[PDB]
């Protein structure tokens, strides 16, 4: 449900997914 | 010496009998001018479409536009 | 992989029949 | 008997000898391919 | 005389023998592509349509006949699992079957042109020399090219009357072959919305049609004729090879990056779907969903497509192989059998750590475990000595959900590391590799090997190109200058 | 014609350019000793190398908003 | 509606009309 | 024997092939 | 033209004062050949004094900086932009040049102006060519340069994941790109790249020997010992004793030249050839499709601890360039690997 | 009109040239990239 | 004059200069 | 490919070796 | 124009193109034999 | 099997090395 979460999950896989290229201007 | 006459090959002979007619003059350069621009600009809007590089209210340029 | 060695061979035998039929020196009557 | 060699000749195969050539390695290979791959 | 290089030339300037040599080609190309889907097809195991199709067998014409709409065999199979109880005269071989025969009436009209190569229609009433209405002769080509992208664009891909496409959902897991409406705005211009090819068809068949018409009309002038050396055949010559090695660039383009006609379920996926995550993504936000709401971990891992695991590894990155590891992929990992699940690792005090992904462009990459933070816990220990992040010190141990293996949580060091090193490339499969020999490294994708073909096909035509141009404009002083 | 062997010897052509060059060799100068070069271009000083909330090299790591991105992670 | 990326489309085609107008009196005033 | 056979197939059926090949266009080429 | 009355136009009026003798030729091709060469060399001459790479690669590749010659570059774009051309009005930028400056939108600009430069370096050997009525075989032999440019600074960031790594306009950059393709696809032992490298080694081998053998078999021509003004422009006589050279390469060699215009046009075969191949070899590189592994030797190496070979030796050190290659070449991936996991040897 | 040699002229051009290229090599051992 | 000779050379010996200029402030730029 | 590259190799002499010994005796038989 | 054909033509190939042509199928096979072996 | 095929295609290299260095065409001084 959360973005936050899903997305700090995929960080220590990879750092090239789609949803951590977008809207990440806030990190 | 003739060649080989044939009923199709008459038939299709006015198709292949002005080799070579032309008109004078430039012709048609300014529509060849407005047309070449028009497909470069057209071609252009594609690329930069499928390069991501023009964004629109209805296209996206990813796997998710199969939905 | 015999039997496309086989189709080979037979379609080169063929294709040298056809070839020695229709593209065989003429005879020089001469 | 000379510098060059007297007895030069010339090899002859026409297109029919040619053509018996041929029919006679292939129709050979077709015959003896079923033995030889056993 | 004329050497090796320029044999051909003793057709330069003769029609019969053009048109015959051309037919001959085409006669040749038509058998290839007969003979070619025959082998696929001789060769293809459809034993498992989702853990190994087609693509992880390196069919090449295949997956392009499955692309217009024939997607049924007379064996009595279908490659999107269902029975073909009645496929139909156009199956696989039934499509090859009617190549070949086009190929044996196109090399009797090839033989025919050939042994009859004096056609008056080659010479103009004028004067009777060896001559080609070369504007007519595009504007008719032009006007049915019109009328066969019109055709191809309002019955075959609307459905209305042929089959339409194959479209599949984004992430590739159902795909169907079925009519395609049109779509005439700026989505339609979208490249991977497969409801703009119709309409691309249609308008471009309309252009062609009306520019044909223009063409056969009017005629061109002096100025362009002797400028663009518009006497001679070569011009035509250079300008189509232009316009085809344009293609080729577009064609290569278009497989590696995906598009609409490119569908991931027939022509594999792409290497930037694995370095952006998309469907590793897809799986952890249908993880997030019903994980959210109860139901957690420990199961639902079921409710994952066995598929979509098939999808997140990087043995189906199609730039995984090389440039001669040749082959189908099967024949070098081993066809898949089950997914074993998505392996969840855990260090002594709690936290969860993460297999970092191998980057395409890795052929080797080390095992680490890093945590939700994004800082290393774990590595595979090279040096072993003064080592404090092994995992034989840390003591992660790896549990498994939803597949073969499910709910089974394994502590032993050994187990551990090698579960690690299958995990670093993405998911989890078991392969059968004694059945086809497999040597073990990745093989290449039928579209990254199409890409390669066709980039250096398009490299060589510019060469041919600009030799062309050359011997366009510079057809009076070739065997040599006038010396004054 | 003058092929480049007049036009250097020639004092009318030396004395033009007793000027012209040391002007341009001076602006060059200046364009770099008064920083119009940093300021016009984004360059980054060395004073100005890294900010204080982060240490290490910077990363864009997006494809569209990387114009304020690159706004907010450069030296002001 | 109108994107800004269309904006600086149109005004990216419209410098290239003046630079082509720019290269055309350029190359006429000897 | 699946392979070898095949290799000596090919041999047999080009070497002496070719060899008929250049005696006839050797005879060809001369008028 | 064509024996018609053909009154003069604006085309007529522009092509009257295009083709002429200038110290410059300019003529139509100079339309785009001047502007796109001068906007491609004047990018590059700022980036390698001006553009800094510490917001592009987080590297240091210009004067500004304190770099020398060589370190200096025109660094590409990040990977995060993958293949965006990088326009100053488009989305990355939007008009504001300062901030294209640090986006690395210079280097396509520079290689989109590069390419169009060398279209119209070729257009205009082509238009010399047909102003002055000789073949273009210049062109021909030029078709070779441009095929090594698009194949590496196109061809192989569009089929990888972006211009990151395709190459940077810099020696050391370039430097990097080469022990980039050394490590990661094992570029030496990639077959049309031997193919490559065999060309270019004989085009050196036929340039020398040709140029000494001329000048090593001239004629008389003299009574002065300075043979260079033996010459004369206007003449339609050997300078030099062609038989005489024949006879001293088939006696040292065993085999020799009988043709000048063979041997010309074979020294012109050799390196559009070896080019030609190795844009095919980098074409192939373009997709992950490399002659990396030996099969059958990885095999053997696997199944035993003594078979050592100098292509294992090879194989070995490309996984350890790749190990220290990841972490301070692709910030992007932010690969954190620790010292321990990075292989090496005994001592050092 | 040669009333300046052009030997003189190149001689000029070349020592500024030359001295130029020994302050561009001084400027290695001072300054930014200098290793101090 | 304004030759295309003229504008050729220009071209290239202004900013090349300006840029050594540049060049030459900037070897003695401290720390 | 153990074998497969011996038929390979195999086929890629011939063909081309078999191709240019036939137009060379086209060459030598006309003097 | 008649029955005969006028580009009627002979293919010529000197001992010397042959040496080229051999030695080029020969190293082409050295260079790739040790990768369809592999 | 790959040693006798390596060995046997290059000792043919340094054959027809041989045959195109002594079996060449000998050149006409006319
Ligand atoms: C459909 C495109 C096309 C067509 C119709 C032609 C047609 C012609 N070319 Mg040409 N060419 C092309 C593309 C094309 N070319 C391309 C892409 C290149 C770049 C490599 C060239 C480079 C080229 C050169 C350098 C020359 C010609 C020449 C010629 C003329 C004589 C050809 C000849 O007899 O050589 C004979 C060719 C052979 C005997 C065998 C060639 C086959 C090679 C060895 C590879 C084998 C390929 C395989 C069997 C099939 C693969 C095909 C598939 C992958 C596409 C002829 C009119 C010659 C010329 O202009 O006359 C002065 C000339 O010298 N071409
Ligand atoms: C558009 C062209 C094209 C493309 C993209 C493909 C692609 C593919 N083919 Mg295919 N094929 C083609 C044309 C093509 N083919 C043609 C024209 C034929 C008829 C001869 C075949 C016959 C064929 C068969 C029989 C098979 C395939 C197979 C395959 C798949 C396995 C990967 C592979 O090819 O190995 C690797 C690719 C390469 C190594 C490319 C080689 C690069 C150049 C050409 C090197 C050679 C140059 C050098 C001078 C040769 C000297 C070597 C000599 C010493 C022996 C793959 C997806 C296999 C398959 O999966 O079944 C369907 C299979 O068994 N193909
Ligand atoms: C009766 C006509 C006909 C039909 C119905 C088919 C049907 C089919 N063919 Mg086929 N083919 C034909 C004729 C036909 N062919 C002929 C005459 C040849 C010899 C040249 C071939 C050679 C051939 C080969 C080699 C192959 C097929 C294949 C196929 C199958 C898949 C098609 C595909 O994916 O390729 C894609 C087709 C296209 C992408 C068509 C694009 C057309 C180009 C891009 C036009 C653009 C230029 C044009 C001038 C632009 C006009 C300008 C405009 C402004 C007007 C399919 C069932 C494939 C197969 O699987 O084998 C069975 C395959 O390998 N065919
Ligand atoms: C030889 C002339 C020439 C050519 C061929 C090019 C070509 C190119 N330039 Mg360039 N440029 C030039 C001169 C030229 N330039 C000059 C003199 C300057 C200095 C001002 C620049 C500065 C420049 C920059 C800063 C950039 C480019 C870029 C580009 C590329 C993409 C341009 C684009 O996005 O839209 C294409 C433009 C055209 C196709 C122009 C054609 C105009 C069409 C045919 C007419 C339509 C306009 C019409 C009036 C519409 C209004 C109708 C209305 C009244 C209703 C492209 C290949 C971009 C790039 O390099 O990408 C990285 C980039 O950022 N150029
Ligand atoms: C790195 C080696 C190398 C360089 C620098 C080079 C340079 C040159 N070759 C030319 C020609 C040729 N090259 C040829 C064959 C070859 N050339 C080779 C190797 C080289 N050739 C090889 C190996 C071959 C064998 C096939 C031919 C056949 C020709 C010609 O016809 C021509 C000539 O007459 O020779 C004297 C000249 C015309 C270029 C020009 O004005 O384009 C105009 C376009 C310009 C200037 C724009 C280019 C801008 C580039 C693409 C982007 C920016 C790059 C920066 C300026 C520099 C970056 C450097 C870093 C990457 C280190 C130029 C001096
Ligand atoms: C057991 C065994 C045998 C051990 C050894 C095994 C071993 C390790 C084998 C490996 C070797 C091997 C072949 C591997 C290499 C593989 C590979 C790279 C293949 C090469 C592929 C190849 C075809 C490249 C094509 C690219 C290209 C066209 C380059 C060709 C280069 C070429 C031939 C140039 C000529 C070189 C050269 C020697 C020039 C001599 C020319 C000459 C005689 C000029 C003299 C001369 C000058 C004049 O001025 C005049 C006037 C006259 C008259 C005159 O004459
Ligand atoms: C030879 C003769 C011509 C000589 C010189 C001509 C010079 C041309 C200079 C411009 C070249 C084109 C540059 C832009 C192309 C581009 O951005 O492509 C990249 C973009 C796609 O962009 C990519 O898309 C992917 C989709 O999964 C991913 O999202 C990537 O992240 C995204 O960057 O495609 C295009 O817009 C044009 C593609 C068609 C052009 C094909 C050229 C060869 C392509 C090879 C692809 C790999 C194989
Ligand atoms: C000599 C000419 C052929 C050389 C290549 C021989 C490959 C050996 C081989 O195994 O082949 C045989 C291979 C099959 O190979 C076998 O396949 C089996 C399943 O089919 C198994 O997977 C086996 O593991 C595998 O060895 O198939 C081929 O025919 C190779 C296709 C060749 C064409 C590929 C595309 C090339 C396209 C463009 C290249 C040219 C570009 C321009 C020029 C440069
Ligand atoms: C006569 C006849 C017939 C029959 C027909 C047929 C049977 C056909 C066929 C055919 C076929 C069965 C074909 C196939 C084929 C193949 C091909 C045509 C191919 C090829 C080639 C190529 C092109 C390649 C190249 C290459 C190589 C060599 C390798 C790899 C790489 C490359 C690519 C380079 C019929 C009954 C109908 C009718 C009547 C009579
Ligand atoms: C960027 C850009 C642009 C463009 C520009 C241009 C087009 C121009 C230019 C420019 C240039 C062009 C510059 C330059 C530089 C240069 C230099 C820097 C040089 C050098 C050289 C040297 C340093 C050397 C010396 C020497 C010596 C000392 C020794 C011996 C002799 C010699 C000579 C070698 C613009 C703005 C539009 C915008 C966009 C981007
Ligand atoms: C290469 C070249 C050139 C040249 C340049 C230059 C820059 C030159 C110079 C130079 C110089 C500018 C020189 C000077 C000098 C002087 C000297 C070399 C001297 C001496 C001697 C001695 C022995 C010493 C003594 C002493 C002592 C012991 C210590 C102190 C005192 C005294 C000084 C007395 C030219 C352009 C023409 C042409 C082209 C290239
Ligand atoms: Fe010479």
């Amino acid at each position: 449900q959360r973005v936050r979460t899903v997305l700090d999950m995929d960080d220590p896989a990879k750092e090239e997914t789609v949803k951590e290229l977008r809207k990440d201007i806030n990190n | 010496e003739p060649g080989i006459v044939t009923p199709l090959g008459t038939l299709l002979r006015p198709l292949n009998s002005e080799a070579g007619k032309v008109l004078p003059g430039w012709g048609t350069t300014v529509l060849m001018a407005v047309a070449i621009l028009l497909f470069a600009v057209f071609l252009l809007i594609i690329l930069e479409i499928y390069n991501s590089s023009l964004i629109l209210d209805g296209v996206t340029n990813s796997w998710e536009s199969l939905a | 992989m015999e039997a496309l060695v086989y189709t080979f061979l037979l379609i080169g035998t063929l294709g040298i029949i056809f070839f020695s039929i229709f593209f065989r020196e003429p005879p020089r009557i001469a | 008997m000379a510098r060059p060699n007297p007895n030069k000749q010339v090899v002859e195969l026409n297109r029919s000898s040619l053509y018996w050539g041929l029919l006679l390695i292939f129709v050979l290979a077709v015959l003896f391919s079923s033995y030889i791959f056993n | 005389g004329l050497p090796w290089y320029r044999v051909h030339t003793v057709v330069i300037n003769d029609p019969g023998r053009l048109i015959s040599v051309h037919l001959m080609h085409t006669a040749l190309v038509a058998g290839w592509a007969g003979a070619m889907t025959l082998f696929e097809i001789a060769v293809f195991d459809p034993s498992d349509p989702v853990l190994n199709p087609m693509w992880r067998q390196g069919m090449f014409v295949l997956p392009f006949l499955t692309r217009l709409g024939v997607t049924q065999s007379w064996g009595g199979w279908t490659i999107s699992g269902e029975t073909s109880s009645n496929p139909g005269i156009w199956s696989y071989e039934g499509a090859a079957a009617s190549h070949i025969v086009l190929s044996g009436l196109l090399f009797l009209a090839s033989v025919w042109h050939w042994v009859y190569w004096d056609l008056e229609l080659f010479r103009d009433p004028r004067t009777g020399k060896t001559a080609l209405d070369l504007p007519k002769i595009f504007g008719i080509h032009l006007f049915l090219a019109g009328l066969l992208c019109f055709g191809f664009g309002a019955f075959h891909v609307t459905g209305v009357f042929g089959p339409g496409i194959w479209v599949s959902d984004p992430y590739g897991l159902t795909g169907s072959v079925q009519p395609v409406a049109p779509s005439w705005g700026a989505e339609g211009f979208d490249p991977y919305n497969p409801g703009g090819v119709p309409a691309h068809h249609i308008a471009a068949g309309i252009l062609g049609v009306l520019a044909g018409l223009f063409h056969l009309c009017v005629r061109p002038s002096i100025r362009l004729y002797f400028g663009l050396s518009m006497g001679s055949i070569e011009s035509v010559l250079s300008s189509s090879i232009a316009a085809v090695f344009w293609a080729a660039f577009v064609v290569a383009g278009t497989m590696w990056y995906g598009s609409a006609a490119t569908p991931i379920e027939l022509f594999g996926p792409t290497r930037y779907q694995w370095d952006q995550g998309f469907f590793q993504q897809e799986i952890q936000k249908r993880v997030a969903q019903s994980t959210s709401e109860g139901l957690s971990v420990s199961e639902a891992w079921a409710k994952i497509p066995e598929k979509l695991a098939f999808y997140d590894y990087i043995g189906n990155n199609p730039a995984k192989g090389g440039l001669f590891r040749t082959g189908a992929m099967n024949s070098g990992d081993g066809i898949a059998v089950g997914w074993l699940g998505h392996a969840s690792f855990k260090d002594q005090e709690g936290r969860e750590l993460f297999v970092r992904r191998m980057p395409t462009f890795f052929e080797t990459f080390p095992v680490v475990l890093i945590d939700k933070d994004g800082v290393v816990r774990a590595d595979v220990p090279f040096r072993k000595a003064e080592s404090k992040y092994s995992i034989e010190q840390v003591g992660v141990s790896v549990t498994f959900y939803g597949g073969e293996l499910n709910g089974l949580t394994f502590t032993d060091p050994s187990t551990v590391k090698k579960y690690a090193r299958k995990a670093q490339l993405g998911e989890i499969f078991e392969f059968d590799r004694s059945t086809l020999q497999s040597d073990g490294v990745f093989r290449s994708s039928p579209r990254g090997w199409f890409t390669f073909g066709h980039l250096s096909f398009a490299l060589l035509f510019f060469f041919g190109h600009i030799w062309h141009g050359s011997r366009t404009i510079f057809r009076d002083v070739f065997a040599g200058i006038d010396e004054d | 014609e003058r092929p480049f062997s007049d036009i250097l010897t020639s004092i009318r052509y030396w004395v033009i350019h007793s000027i012209t060059v040391p002007s341009l060799f001076i602006a060059g100068w200046l364009f770099v000793s008064t920083g119009l070069a940093y300021d016009v271009f984004g360059s980054p000083r060395p004073n100005e190398y890294f900010t204080e909330d982060r240490q290490d090299a910077p990363l864009i790591t997006d494809r569209f908003n990387a114009l304020e991105q690159v706004k907010k992670l450069s030296a002001q | 509606s109108v994107t800004p990326s269309l904006k600086n489309f149109l005004l990216s085609l419209v410098a290239g009309a003046v630079v082509l107008a720019a290269i055309a009196g350029a190359v006429t005033a000897v | 024997v699946n392979i070898l056979g095949l290799t000596a197939t090919a041999l047999f059926i080009i070497i002496p092939t070719s060899f008929l090949l250049i005696l006839y266009v050797k005879t060809a080429a001369s008028e | 033209i064509g024996t018609y009355q053909e009154k003069r136009t604006w085309f007529d009026d522009a092509d009257d004062w295009l083709r002429q003798d200038r110290f410059v030729f300019v003529g139509w091709s100079g339309l785009l050949l001047l502007p796109c060469a001068y906007f491609a060399v004047g990018g590059w001459l700022t980036g390698c004094t001006f553009v800094t790479s510490w917001y592009t690669h987080g590297l240091a590749s210009s004067y500004i900086e304190g770099c020398n010659f060589l370190t200096a570059a025109v660094s590409t774009p990040a990977n995060s932009l993958g293949h965006s051309l990088l326009f100053v009005w488009g989305p990355e930028a939007q008009g504001d040049l300062t901030r294209w400056f640090q986006l690395g939108g210079l280097w396509a600009f520079v290689a989109l102006h590069g390419a169009f430069g060398l279209i119209g370096f070729m257009l205009r050997q082509f238009e010399i060519a047909r102003s002055v009525n000789l073949r273009p075989y210049n062109a021909i032999a030029f078709s070779a340069p441009i095929a090594v440019f698009v194949s590496v600074f196109l061809i192989y960031p569009l089929g990888q994941s972006g211009w990151f790594f395709a190459p940077s306009f810099g020696v050391a950059s370039i430097f990097r790109f080469i022990l980039f393709f050394q490590g990661f696809h094992n570029w030496t032992l990639n077959p049309f790249h031997m193919m490559g490298v065999a060309g270019v080694l004989g085009a050196a081998l036929l340039c020398a020997i040709h140029g000494a053998t001329v000048e090593n078999t001239l004629f008389e021509d003299g009574d002065g010992a300075n043979t260079f003004r033996a010459f004369n422009p206007t003449q339609a006589e050997e300078t030099y004793s062609m038989v005489t050279a024949n006879r001293f390469w088939s006696q040292i060699f065993g085999v020799a030249f009988s043709n000048k215009r063979w041997l010309h046009f074979f020294m012109l075969f050799v390196p559009v050839t070896g080019l030609w191949m190795s844009a095919l070899g980098v074409v192939g590189l373009a997709l992950n499709l490399r002659a990396y592994d030996f099969v059958s030797q990885e095999i053997r190496a696997a199944e035993d601890p003594e078979f050592e070979t100098f292509y294992t030796k090879n194989i070995l050190l490309n996984e350890g360039i790749r190990a220290w290659m990841a972490a301070q070449d692709q910030p992007h991936e932010k690969l954190t690997l620790p010292e321990e996991v990075l292989p090496r040897g005994n001592a050092l | 009109i040669g009333r300046i040699p052009l030997w003189l002229v190149g001689t000029v051009v070349g020592l500024l040239a030359i001295g130029l290229l020994a302050i561009f090599f001084y400027g290695s051992y001072v300054g930014l990239g200098s290793s101090l | 004059i304004f030759t295309v000779r003229w504008l050729a050379i220009h071209a290239i010996a202004v900013p090349t200069i300006f840029f050594l200029g540049a060049i030459t402030a900037m070897q003695f730029i401290q720390r």
